[PDB]
């Protein structure tokens, strides 16, 4: 999770997934 | 007023190499975190620049009229604030709208006005004998002036009259830009200790004011000040004396450069 | 001056809308403005006393209705993309 | 037995220091988003 | 399509019948009541008494 790696200022929302981390 | 000078000996200029110099603002933006590039007037590392002496010890006094291009670095290596202030024009003859901007010692002045300006104009500084302090007197830098428009007052900057001929402690650069009439003057004050060969440091540029005159620039000339001790009878013909100082004249070229922004943000790092 | 709501601004460079939070960063004394990573003006000094505020828009996202189906029932509920309540 | 289980707890920690000195294929997804993002913003300047 | 979400949701997909699922009617933006001009701090007038 630490290995691998604003932007809605424009409108470009970032939608979160139906299923997070933890579930996953 | 102003005299004439005499024929003497002097010193040809030489030819030295920069080190990460001419980094400044490109902007009056913050930015941090980013690696954002940009396209405006600055110098080339690596690059060839001009070098010019100004100490006596034989009296070396080279103050020629260079040309004023799209960008220019003035990097002064001052100790004993030698050097007072720069002048700007066109052709020198009381045509154009001609600049003057001093650092006397008492306030900085912006004139731009006419003034009849000389061959060489400089400023002489008389040693008292009842007074043990170095005082100026012969303030020729121009003539006369018969009228003009702007005007405006700097603040206050102190600076010491007398002159020595040791290592030197400070260095100041000084960048003069013109972009649509605009007139851009950045500034800024760095400790070190050195002679020459300056190191490869890094320190940023900012400026101070914009001058909004809206006039075009092609020439430009640095003045140098002078000592009146004992040891000379006190004519400027040939016997006097002025210290010690290193002055650099680089031209700034169209060149995209990649700055690097902390936190804090302050530049760090300059990729070409 | 009002702060924590979505306002409208003029600060001589630019005419946007969002809210004025105040941040922890103090700016370098010769700047008027402020961007980010994403290239985007969101931190504009105030020139009445140099107070450093952040600019955060109001409108995030959409509006979404949620319906159980047909035959089912007949109420539906109002789903808010990213907006705080 | 006791010669592959060592061979197996071998493994898994060769693994591990091999994990912890980035990936590829989930860096390539992340990096095309992200400069596809920047240039949105940059077509409107 | 202004009324009732419910019936905001027939109209923008162009059916009568609603199945299970979620869907997107519209957007949501607030608009600013006020707005503020201070380009100075205190327009200090010159000495004119
Ligand atoms: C620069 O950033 C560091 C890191 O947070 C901080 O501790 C320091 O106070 C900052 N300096 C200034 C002048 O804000
Ligand atoms: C009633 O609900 C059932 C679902 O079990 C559906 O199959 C049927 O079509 C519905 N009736 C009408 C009239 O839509
Ligand atoms: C949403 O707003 C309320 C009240 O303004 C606040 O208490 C809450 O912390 C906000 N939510 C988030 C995630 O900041
Ligand atoms: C504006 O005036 C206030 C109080 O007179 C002062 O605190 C502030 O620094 C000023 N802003 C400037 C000069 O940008």
């Amino acid at each position: 999770f630490n290995k691998v790696t604003a932007q809605k200022f424009n409108g470009l929302t970032v939608l979160p997934p139906l299923l997070t981390d933890e579930m996953i | 007023q102003c005299v004439n000078l005499t024929t003497r000996t002097q010193l040809p200029p030489a030819y030295t190499n920069s080190f990460t110099r001419g980094v400044y603002y490109p902007d009056k933006v913050f930015r941090s975190s980013v690696l954002h590039s940009t396209q405006d007037l600055f110098l080339p590392f690596f690059s060839n620049v001009t070098w010019f002496h100004a100490i006596h010890v034989t009296k070396r006094f080279d103050n020629p009229v260079l040309p004023f291009n799209d960008g220019v670095y003035f990097a002064s290596t001052e100790k004993s604030n030698i050097i007072r202030g720069w002048i700007f024009g066109t052709t020198l003859d009381s045509k154009t709208q001609s600049l003057l901007i001093v650092n006397n010692a008492t306030n900085v002045v912006i004139k731009v006005c006419e003034f009849q300006f000389c061959n060489d104009p400089f400023l002489g500084v008389y040693y008292h004998k009842n007074n043990k302090s170095w005082m100026e007197s012969e303030f020729r830098v121009y003539s006369s002036a018969n009228n003009c428009t702007f005007e405006y007052v700097s603040q206050p900057f102190l600076m010491d009259l007398e002159g020595k001929q040791g290592n030197f402690k400070n260095l100041r650069e000084f960048v003069f830009k013109n972009i649509d009439g605009y007139f851009k003057i950045y500034s800024k004050h760095t400790p070190i200790n050195l002679v020459r060969d300056l190191p490869q440091g890094f320190s940023a540029l900012e400026p101070l004011v914009d001058l909004p005159i809206g006039i075009n620039i092609t020439r430009f000339q640095t003045l140098l000040a002078l000592h009146r001790s004992y040891l000379t009878p006190g004519d400027s013909s040939s016997g006097w004396t002025a210290g010690a100082a290193a002055y650099y004249v680089g031209y700034l070229q169209p060149r995209t450069f990649l700055l690097k922004y902390n936190e804090n943000g302050t530049i760090t790092d300059a990729v070409d | 001056l009002v702060k924590n709501k979505c306002v409208n601004f003029n600060f001589n460079g630019l005419t946007g809308t969002g809210v004025l939070t105040e941040s922890n960063k103090k700016f370098l004394p010769f700047q008027q403005f402020g961007r980010d990573i994403a290239d985007t003006t969101d931190a504009v000094r105030d020139p009445q006393t140099l107070e450093i505020l952040d600019i955060t828009p109001c409108s995030f996202g959409g509006v979404s209705v949620i319906t159980p189906g047909t035959n089912t029932s007949n109420q539906v509920a109002v789903l808010y993309q990213d907006v705080n309540c | 037995q006791k010669l592959i289980a060592n061979q197996f707890n071998s493994a898994i920690g060769k693994i591990q220091d091999s994990l912890s000195s980035a990936l590829g294929k989930l860096q390539d997804v992340v990096n095309q988003n992200a400069q596809a993002l920047n240039t949105l913003v940059k077509q409107l300047s | 399509c202004a009324l009732d979400p419910l019936s905001e949701t027939k109209c923008t997909l162009k059916s009568f019948t609603v199945e299970k699922g979620i869907y997107q009617t519209s957007n949501f933006r607030v608009q600013p009541t006020e707005s503020i001009v201070r380009f100075p701090n205190i327009t200090n007038l010159c000495p004119f008494g």
